[PDB]
RNA sequence: GAAGAGACAUAGAGGGUGUAGAAUAAGUGGGAGCUUCGGCGCCAGUGAAAUACCACUACCUUUAUAGUUUCUUUACUUAUUCAAUGAAGCGGAGCUGGAAUUCAUUUUCCACGUUCUAGCAUUCAAGGUCCCAUUCGGGGCUGAUCCGGGUUGAAGACAU
RNA sequence: AAACUCCAUGUAUUGGUUACCCAUCUGCAUCGAAAACUCUCCGAACACGGUGCAGUAAGGCUUUCAUGGAGUGGUUUGCUAUUUAGCGUACGUGUACCA
């Protein structure tokens, strides 16, 4: 069941996009955020899982992606405008794990290769899985622009041991039908993998990025 | 200056106590016994056990804030011997000894007028 | 492990006018809470001082004072 | 009703150790921005973690609003229970007498016509004072303080 | 007589870092004898303590072929006011410990 009112919903979003955009103004692209909570839920002892759902459009249209392969597809990031780099280095590059934490810090998204499926746990295992950009394996064959405009518009679902989930939704200076359409379809996906439906969530609070306190719910 | 508590050493035979409790004497701090620091059980009331028992007892006097004491001797009185046992002297000189402050030692044997009938029979103890 | 030493109050003692320098000494009780509190424990202390504590002059060594 | 031990709501805290960076770091994704500082972070080194902004707050104690399904204890009386009597003197306040070393504060507390004697104790009670219309007598008040109409005692949300 | 514990080079997935190996919740075989009636035997007994197996992983689910090299021998749970120590000093399991 959708415990949402919609029209109350619709002035909220309105009104907290007018402050974010005609109020005040600022270059930075703020992101507007789905930190979700939990109620009655015991992360430990409950099976948990890592999923990723799709959006209609990219969250965040200055948002870094990285690749490594083979050189067909380091060409293929050439043309798409995103840069590409070799394997080799990476097999010396396991040795300085705080290096590996830096560049997954500072590339933060990465994508592989169904034959970088064979030394990726060996040398970019610990950090870069630590910081939980699972890196789904392009395909030659497939488009890379088709799989670079979806990790544009991709959403990582990560429930771990805190009991407050927080992805980003959209942006102020897009449109905003389609973002309510976003923050709409991700609680609905969300009360879906819900085991106990809305009993799990507490709260739903979207707040514009550089704006104030309020509690939704 | 100094805080007072009451140290009330019962010295009788076969055993020493070293009860040390507040100046009101309803609190207790570090009753020690001799039985406490030697197992051989014939030496409970000897000078060496009653010794070891007092300077566990200045050994928790400190650090509870008790840096002097008023000493109360006790033999086991009442229709009993009224001599101290062997080790009150021994306890009594291991506080002074371990830095606890004295003042105003008393005998407080239990002593009655003449009283019930003393333990043993007619011809008494004899062994 | 419990250590009961670590949660009394330790109060003072007072004498009353009929004497000389009237700080006798400190007291150990508990800390007052509820639930059978330990204010009403102080009550009924009773206190043997001697008289040349209470008094600073020797020629009272003895006369314990209760 | 009151007190204590609560818990759940309540609304606001802030803070939280190794390492080692630019802070004694448990947090999110951020790529640069509100401005009293060109200060903080940024492309920079080095850190299990990048740092303004918490935005949901893991985990909170501390409160003062204001709480409600409790657990114990302690009180209240009006349900219930017990007893008595021809339901006669209960409670509160007084007046008097005393003790109170009044401090011009009933501040306090006791007493309230009876104890040598197997007598007697009743006629709305005599007296005093007021009014009769006083027709031989009659009626008030006081005698015999006032007030509350809770008969009195026990017990009590236990017991039954 | 030699055996086995570990690191690296890495082949299928050995995978998902508070990183296989922190792992325990749980069941399934029992570590054999005090210098004991000297010893020994069978039997009443479910094991007289750690390893092995599985379902549960504060990594999402199997342990994968291999090779090279580092590597041992002792202190025993006790008694006694000789206590920074004086006597006494079973083996089979892991501890504590050393060079």
């Amino acid at each position: 069941m959708s415990k949402i009112t919609s029209s109350q919903v619709r002035e909220h979003v309105k009104e907290l996009l007018k402050y974010s955009n005609e109020t005040k103004k600022r270059n930075f692209l703020e992101t507007v955020e789905l930190q979700v909570g939990l109620k009655n839920y015991d992360p430990q002892r409950d099976k948990r899982f890592s999923g990723s759902l799709k959006l209609p459009n990219c969250p965040r249209p200055n948002m870094s992606i990285c690749i490594f392969g083979d050189a067909f597809d380091v060409d293929r990031a050439k043309s798409c405008g995103v840069d590409a780099m070799s394997v080799d280095d990476l097999k010396k590059l396991n040795k300085n794990k705080k290096l590996i934490k830096k560049l997954s810090k500072k590339y933060n998204a990465f994508i592989a290769s169904e034959v970088l499926i064979k030394q990726v746990p060996r040398l970019l295992g610990p950090q870069l899985s630590k910081a939980g950009k699972f890196p789904t394996p392009v395909s030659h064959n497939d488009d890379l622009y088709g799989k670079v405009t979806d990790v544009r518009s991709t959403i990582k679902f990560q429930l771990k041991k805190v009991l407050c989930l927080a992805v980003a939704v959209g942006n102020v200076e897009m449109e905003e039908d389609v973002l309510v359409n976003q923050i709409l379809m991700s609680v609905n996906f969300f009360v879906s993998l819900l085991k106990k439906n809305w009993q799990n969530v507490g709260s739903l609070v979207v707040k514009s990025s550089m704006g104030p306190a309020f509690r939704l719910y | 200056s100094q805080v007072f508590g009451v140290a009330r050493i019962y010295a009788s035979f076969n055993d020493t106590f070293v009860h040390v409790t507040d100046l009101s004497g309803k609190e207790t701090i570090a009753r020690v016994t001799g039985g406490m620091k030697v197992k051989a059980d014939r030496d409970e009331s000897s000078p060496y056990a009653a010794m070891l028992a007092a300077q566990d007892v200045a050994a928790k006097c400190k650090e509870v804030g008790i840096t002097a004491v008023h000493v109360k001797i006790r033999a086991t009185g009442g229709t009993r011997t009224k001599t101290p046992g062997p080790g009150g002297q021994a306890a009594l000189r291991a506080l002074a000894r371990s830095g606890l402050r004295i003042g105003r030692i008393e005998d407080v044997t239990p002593v009655p007028s003449d009283s019930t009938r003393k333990k043993g029979g007619r011809r008494g103890r004899r062994l | 492990v419990v250590d009961p030493f670590t949660r009394k109050e330790w109060f003072d003692i007072k004498a009353p006018s009929t004497f000389e320098n009237r700080n006798v000494g400190k007291t150990l009780v508990n800390k007052s809470t509820g639930l059978k509190s330990a204010s009403d424990a102080l009550k009924g202390r009773v206190v043997e001082v001697c008289l040349a504590d209470l008094q600073g002059s020797e020629d009272h060594s003895f006369r314990k004072i209760k």
